[PDB]
């Protein structure tokens, strides 16, 4: 549940799903991130971490928050 | 099997990384300890 997901915000554009998920795998086994969309198809400018395990929730934020992606500092955020 | 601090060559420019530096969060790691969730 949302004990196993992470807010990851203040992403440069150029930040992609991808690219996310082999920094937070750093982290712990990441299950998968989204980076949701709105109505008209425009990717938003964060994104939403899901682990395999909660304990690597937690760890995560200590390891990457403020971490910069192209010169902008990822801002994580709990979810739970 | 897990390999702290070993990255793609689009994360290294992504974190600004050259070539035979650490990247910032291995900083981090080695004070945190061994992460969690890939320990076996
Ligand atoms: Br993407
Ligand atoms: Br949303
Ligand atoms: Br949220
Ligand atoms: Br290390
Ligand atoms: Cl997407
Ligand atoms: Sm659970
Ligand atoms: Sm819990
Ligand atoms: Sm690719």
């Amino acid at each position: 549940e949302a004990d196993r997901t992470l807010f990851v915000g203040n992403l440069e554009t150029k930040v992609t799903e991808e690219l996310l998920f082999e920094l937070f795998h750093q982290a712990g086994p990441v299950i998968k991130v989204k980076i949701p969309k709105d109505k008209d198809g425009k990717p938003k400018q964060f994104a939403f971490v899901n682990f395999k395990h909660e304990v690597s929730v937690p760890y995560a934020m200590n390891l990457l928050n403020g971490i910069k992606l192209y010169g902008r500092p990822i801002k994580i955020q709990f979810r739970s | 099997r897990f390999k702290p601090g070993v990255i793609s060559e689009e994360l290294q420019d992504a974190l600004g990384v050259t070539d035979k530096s650490l990247p910032p969060f291995i900083y981090r790691m080695r004070q945190l300890g061994y992460p969690p969730g890939w320990l076996k």
